[PDB]
């Protein structure tokens, strides 16, 4: 395991560098400018050297070639001596190019990774959306009567948002109220009139009640003392209508 | 002399205590490691199957099951991965800091598809965070069932087991301490798997035992927790909008799909793909200093690493909900934070660039852009206030009401097109409400002359406009400042000069009487139907701007008290009122009425200009004086 | 009917940036003390730039934005909205002649594209007497020809810290203030004075808080000996 | 059947890498570890000196030096603590996870005074983060000068050194990897020792080489660790003089603290603490999101972690202090606590003790005036947030009231002066003292002689909306609907009579001025102004609504929706409304009256702290009346 490569990375836009007297924006555009300048400068140094070394080894070659030509010739190896001296110190200067060519590599080593060098974009694709029921767990959230239990219990599902769950609470409160036990009907109808409470209060937000579910239930940590305020009275008051609906319903079994 | 060389050795007993206690911050991660390791085993056996389907003969399916057992306080994770041979059990599990996975990968041919999770070879021992006695029963091909057992001591025992054949795979049985019994209930489990390791490739099927025995229900019930496949790994151009949407709903429980979706990837030393969604509606608690700052969750090789680090995306882009996933990052030993943070900074740069692109792309669907903008406009202005670089590219995303555009915002460019060949500036007025600025005193001259204006009616605006100095080489000027020079004819200029010659005295003595409030008073140029108005000094705070600051709750009180704003009063020379006023003045100086009238109209103008009077009581009393007179009390 | 809305949002501070110094200078002139203060602001900024290695060869009064505090002292900010080392120093020397209302010499005199470009000797217009003697000596020493004798940014900023915030006593003079790290707390005590001595501008406190911290004895002692030598008239 | 027992073994190679690379997050910590270890060494020999003087015979200095040599890229930390004998060198430094320090501590008698920094045993190896080769040269009594030397590979070499004897002690030499030469310069070093380990007991003396060639500073000692840890000393033995010095040293400040708390808890959690309140608020408080706390946690005198939000609830930024414990479950990197709930217990104890410093400070009226006028915002903020301390927070409040001029008074001074029938506290929220002082609403009360409270700060509403009660006497704003103040029955029947007289006037005014007000009714709180506007009981108040709309980042929908319902009251004895009822009952639907009603309604809305939607209409009406009076 080794992390050495990630050690040196350099980013123009850094929050830490800012000083109260220097404007952030111009500082960033200065730093970025300096980085771009330095990287292109090192690259230009590298390319200019890449030429120099190549053309000096080329000189090594031409010296060889024409010295070989004179090597074959008669009596001209005095020119061999002189140009062999030229070529030997030329070869050392070529090894100097090599030396700084290796330094080029060392600079590349020290070249701190920046946003461009580190990564090159591969692919990209954007899309724009252009587009325009569990009754027994309703009975369970109902049985609870502590709308924390029922809150996360119906936050179990996306279906709670659908009008259909609200429509079913109507069904279940109605037919429960004539199940020969009045208690459980209001032990859920607290949820029903809380449904309508948050319905018109999220309409006082004009937001879909579905959104305001979590907004209301855990509104504040105290949550209006589990919302002790106004839930019973209003629910027995809605239980009036639920009783009418239920009683007519039981007549139809 | 003599140099003696010795090799490093380790005190196993203390070393293991170190590993158990000091490494992992949170105790619940242990479930992640066992799961991850089991996933590695699955990948090994699956790879082996491809070359030789003979290997998968022992067992077809590849699943991971968690079987909590409350009665005996044992939580067992069963996987059907390659198991461990006897030698492997002793070597891999037995030696600290050795990871079989790393070996399998290195041996494997280069470029192999399989990418396995763990490499450190120390993660497994974390199970002792919540267990005293761990028991591993494994059975692998070419070997018999064997059962490693250890109690976190220096010793581990390997015995050939003779129990029910488990087939290919590993069963790891934990025995929970008296404390940390919390892990047994399915609630905590389900939660944890949802938090970390939700997107591992294989089906995690919990086996909880519920007894009804009344139609008995849920004797044992497999609730496959890991449900949604990771999408971002799939290639684009294969993902319809609907599929992307399902992921959004799952990622963030929401009843309605996303609004727009970006999806891209970068290859390089930093390799990382990404999903970015913009929600259809803003959340209720955005900008409520809620604990959550960013919603994007970082992933590595698919295990949730870390979230909500501020560095990921700047604050103005907080709404973007997304999943970033890479294949290799310098990771802290606990696997809960990057080693060095500058990698996160490169990530941030790439993100904001792509996101801003997603936006300017959305500008096409005028309808969708209307929805998105009226929803998250604040964030864009905030960015203008903060992001230094993207400021320019941010600007175009703006949209405003203007004098011309009616009940339809327009960009800044559309206004740049409709410039009158001499505008040289953009005219904007900041206020509280559209109608009010619309009927304001300042704009009247322009609307007469036909120059267009912009209604910036939001508190957040000033924060933006104060830095949005220029745009497309055409600058911005507020109408409520001292100069307001608009293109005119020379005859108009000499006429205005004549006005000044006529009214120079009137300004003088009004300055005299109405002292200690206004620096100076001068014949106006921007008024055509109202007697007078107040503009602030060029450099000083505009009236509206001041109003905003005095209101901010956590303002520095002392500075606000020290603060004062210079006022300059302009008078409209052709108005009948000021005309008769110059008459009464040049007629007689120091008349009582002209004094009181002047105070009255200055007060009412200060009221109309948006500035608020220091004490309304004097003004109200002056009004009452007048009413009484009319009523002939 | 009784729903709630008492959340507390994030607080954002607003900064008017109405003008560039050239302007604010023609419209208003500052008191000598506040002028020394803004000169200190510039020195600090230029140093910080020198540290990051980015050197804006060109600094002109049009570049420096002025943040008018509301009914409050101007806060200077360097910027490049208008398109080696020690050059910035020479530039800031010239910005100064202006702050005190003396129009820039070299903007018209000559040799401004390079401080190395030799201006005519001593033609520098003598500063008005409203400036304290030490600041005067400072700008003269700063606008001197050679970068060799030219003191670096940090030296100058420390000189100003000494003179303005620090005590103005004889120990302070004539190099009686023997450098010490303990003396750094003595410098704070020296800075205890001037906290309320001229409290007409709030910036004094601000700068005191934001710069007094990173004060380094070595540069401080160099600044001290230079401060004495002038005042000493040795 | 047969059970084969083996023993855990470790891949030393991989383990070593894990430690150097993955374990420690910030590279600069290596300086902390080497220093801490040397401190331990120092503590050992001091202890050993106690029993026998002979042990300290070699040298008595007990100091630490750090000589950076740029010339050869070697940073060497030299100490005078008990060194290590060969055996120890091989065993301690060699074997991973073996802590000689731990062994020494265990061996000591239970009541031993010494407290030694580390026990984990993996620390020394951190040096390799910045060093290719770590050469340790140590000489300890009972052995000859040795020289350990390793290159982070699988091996280490130990060899008797024959160099200059360094007496007793230990000297660890580093060779820095080229890429990390930054640590060599005096600046980075000095910065580091201050941030981590500036409170270790012994003297740290840096040796930087300078040439003044005249020539000077060839080797200058700069003792970095200078301020001594105070909190360890006994409280009550420290005068308010030194407390200040430590403060200025802790937080660079030119002046001293304002008040200082100092205490210690010895339970399951043993921790001491210092808490200071600064004289002047930091100019950037509440403006920087990054810095939330100023207290710095310490464990056994080394800086662990700071600025963790959990330590103190955010409305205590101004508090500047230091917390130090002797033992905490610490992450291996020694940069964060393993259990975070410990921080919670710490927070509770802290806030309790701090709220004490404050209610204690309430005695020095003068000092309390200074402190309160400085950090009042924070207290109200706490009232807004802290649920429990809300009650105990309240008393720290101070307000202007009708009866007190230029002298803030607590809520209690007002509870005492409550006339027998008050049953409530009367407060009015506004924007400036004078304005609320001359307001329309208060006039009745001031006539009846009751006292009222001027809450003139934007932050107030956030507080008062939750500060429902106080000492069983509630609060009521004067700008609400039902301001019911104690009265006589004759006054009541007279008011009833007023209603009988004016019932029609309210009706037709409601008619003409329709849909701007919900109801108009004869007033009870006015005595010299014709009319005023109070909001509905449940809805928002006037300026509360104003402040909210003026907030920079606010949900537009919610802000508009939760709003005031306006009710206009009329003062029945005023001459204006009297003549108005005359003109009305005389003739209905007269032009004049219509406009009059809307004119005075506008001016009252203006004087009620509300802002008219469009000033232009009102200004034009004013101009019309001006032209009329001026006969134009
Ligand atoms: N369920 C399993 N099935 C097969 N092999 C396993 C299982 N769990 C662990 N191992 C083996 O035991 C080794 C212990 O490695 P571990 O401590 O988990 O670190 P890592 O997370 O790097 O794998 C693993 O490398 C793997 O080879
Ligand atoms: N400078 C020193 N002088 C003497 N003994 C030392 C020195 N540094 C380390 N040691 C010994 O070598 C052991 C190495 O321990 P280390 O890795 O530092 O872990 P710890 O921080 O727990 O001591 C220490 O327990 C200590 O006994």
């Amino acid at each position: 395991v080794d992390y050495s490569v990630w050690d040196h990375i350099e980013v123009s836009d850094d929050e830490d560098e800012t000083h109260p007297n220097i404007d952030t924006a111009s500082l960033f555009r200065w730093r970025h400018q300096a980085r771009v300048e330095r990287m292109e400068q090192f690259q230009k140094e590298k390319e200019e050297l890449d030429r120099g070394c190549r053309e000096c080894k080329r000189k090594v070659a031409e010296c060889q070639r024409k010295l070989k030509e004179l090597e074959v010739a008669e009596g001209g190896k005095a020119e061999l001596e002189r140009l062999q001296a030229e070529a030997q110190q030329l070869r050392k200067e070529e090894r100097s190019w090599e030396q700084k060519l290796e330094e080029m590599r060392k600079k590349e080593k020290s070249m701190p990774w920046n946003v461009d060098t580190l990564s090159k974009d591969g692919f990209s694709k954007s899309m724009v959306n252009t587009k325009p029921k569990y009754e027994k767990q309703i009975k369970h959230f109902g049985m609870l009567r502590r709308w924390d239990d029922s809150q996360k219990y119906l936050s179990d599902n996306v279906h709670l948002v659908c009008e259909e769950t609200a429509n079913y609470l109507v069904i279940w409160c109605i037919d429960l109220e004539v199940e020969e036990k009045c208690a459980l009907m209001e032990q859920v109808a607290h949820q029903t009139i809380v449904m309508q409470f948050i319905l018109e209060l999220a309409k006082s937000l004009k937001v879909d009640p579905r959104a305001c579910f979590r907004q209301f239930f855990t509104k504040i940590k105290t949550a209006d003392r589990q919302y002790m305020e106004g839930f019973n009275d209003e629910l027995e008051a809605f239980k009036e209508r639920v009783r009418g609906r239920a009683k007519l319903r039981i007549e139809k079994a | 002399e003599e140099v003696e060389t010795f090799a490093f050795q380790a005190e196993i007993a203390q070393l293991m205590s170190l590993i158990i206690n000091t490494f992992y911050s949170n105790k619940e991660i242990f479930l992640r490691e066992l799961i991850s390791n089991s996933s590695d085993a699955l990948d090994k056996i699956r790879y082996e199957s491809l070359t030789d389907p003979s290997k998968l003969d022992s067992g077809k399916e590849l699943h991971i099951n968690l079987i909590p057992n409350k009665q005996d306080r044992t939580l067992t994770i069963v996987d059907t991965g390659i198991g461990m041979t006897k030698a492997d059990l002793i070597n891999n599990l037995g030696t600290i800091a050795k990871s079989g996975t790393k070996a399998f990968m290195e041996a494997l041919q280069a470029g192999a598809d399989i990418s396995m999770i763990g490499q450190f070879g120390v993660g497994f021992y974390s199970a002792y965070l919540v267990a005293e006695k761990v028991t591993v029963i494994t059975k692998h091909n070419d070997d018999e069932q064997y059962a490693w057992e250890s109690s976190a001591g220096g010793s581990f025992t390997v015995r050939t087991d003779t129990g029910e054949p488990m087939g290919r795979g590993t069963k790891v049985i934990l025995h929970l301490k008296e404390d940390q019994t919390e892990y047994l209930e399915e609630r905590r489990i389900k939660e944890i798997v949802k938090k970390h390791s939700q997107f591992i490739g294989y089906p995690i099927t919990l086996f909880v035992e519920k007894e009804r025995d009344k139609i008995k229900e849920k004797y044992i019930d497999q609730e496959e927790l890991n449900k949604t496949k990771p999408i971002w790994t799939r290639n684009p151009d294969d993902i319809t909008n609907e599929e992307y949407g399902e992921f959004y709903k799952s990622l963030t429980n929401d009843w309605e799909d996303h609004l727009a979706v970006k999806h891209f990837s970068v290859e390089g030393q930093l390799e990382f793909r990404a999903l970015l969604f913009v929600p259809r509606r803003a959340p209720f608690d955005l900008f409520e200093n809620r604990k959550k700052k960013n919603n994007i969750k970082l992933y590595v090789r698919r295990v949730f690493i870390m979230d909500n680090c501020e560095e990921l995306i700047p604050e103005y882009l907080n709404f973007i909900r997304g999943v970033v996933d890479s294949e290799d990052l310098p990771l802290n030993i606990s696997r809960e934070m990057l080693q060095q943070s500058k990698i996160l900074k490169v990530i941030r740069k790439n993100l904001v660039k792509k996101c801003l692109e997603l936006f300017t792309e959305l500008a096409e669907d005028k309808e969708n852009y209307k929805k998105f903008y009226e929803q998250f406009s604040k964030n864009i202005k905030l960015g203008i206030h903060e992001d230094s670089q993207n400021r320019k590219k941010l600007s175009e995303l703006l949209r405003y009401y203007t004098s011309a555009s009616g009940d339809e915002m327009v960009s800044l460019k559309d206004y740049c097109t409709r410039m009158k060949e001499n505008q040289k500036h953009i005219y904007y007025i900041t206020g509280e409400t559209k109608d009010q600025v619309a009927n304001s005193a300042f704009v009247e001259r322009l609307r007469k002359h036909g120059l267009e204006v912009i209604y910036m009616i939001e508190p957040i605006d000033e924060y933006c406009v104060q830095q949005l100095k220029e745009f497309e080489g055409k600058t911005l000027v507020s109408v409520t400042k001292e100069g307001l020079e608009l293109p005119e004819d020379e005859e108009e200029k000499k006429k205005q000069e004549e006005k000044k010659t006529k009214f120079e005295n009137l300004c003088k003595i009004m300055k005299d009487i109405l002292e200690k409030k206004v620096e100076k008073v001068v014949v106006s140029n921007r008024l055509v139907t109202s007697p007078c108005c107040i503009v602030t000094s060029t450099y000083g705070w505009t009236a509206n701007m001041e109003r905003i600051m005095k209101a901010q709750a956590l303002r520095d009180n002392s500075t606000m008290g020290y603060m004062a704003a210079k006022k300059h009063l302009e008078i409209n020379p052709d108005h009948s009122i000021i005309e008769t006023l110059r008459q009464k003045a040049e007629a007689d100086k120091n008349d009582k009425s002209v004094k009181d009238l002047v105070i009255l109209l200055y007060e009412t103008a200060l009221l109309s200009s948006g500035f608020s009077l220091e004490d309304p009581q004097t003004h109200a009393n002056r009004i009452y004086r007048m009413i009484k007179l009319g009523l002939g009390i | 009917p009784e729903g709630l809305g008492h959340g507390r949002t994030l607080f954002l501070v607003m900064k008017n940036y109405p003008c560039t110094l050239r302007q604010y200078l023609c419209v208003n002139t500052p008191s000598p003390r506040l002028a020394a203060m803004m000169l200190l602001q510039l020195l600090e900024g230029v140093d910080h730039l020198v540290q990051q290695g980015i050197a804006h060869r060109d600094l002109k009064s049009d570049n420096i934005l002025v943040e008018l505090d509301p009914d409050g002292c101007p806060w200077l900010v360097i910027a490049d909205f208008g398109c080696y080392s020690k050059a910035d120093a020479w530039a800031v020397g010239a910005i100064a002649y202006e702050i005190f209302g003396l129009v820039n010499p070299f903007y018209g005199q000559g040799k401004a594209h390079l401080e190395s470009r030799s201006y005519q000797e001593a033609q520098l217009p003598a500063l008005p007497e409203s400036v304290p003697p030490d600041v005067r000596q400072l700008v003269r020493a700063l606008l001197q020809r050679e970068a060799s004798k030219r003191p670096s940014a940090r030296v100058a900023a420390n000189v100003l810290h000494l003179s303005l915030w620090g005590e103005h006593i004889l120990a302070l003079k004539n190099l009686k203030l023997d450098k010490m790290v303990g003396w750094l707390l003595q410098q704070s005590a020296a800075t205890l004075l001037a906290n309320r001595l001229t409290e007409k501008c709030c910036v004094e406190t601000k700068m005191k808080m934001l710069f007094l911290a990173n004060l380094e004895c070595e540069t401080l002692c160099q600044a001290a000996l230079l401060l004495c030598s002038w005042r000493a008239a040795l």
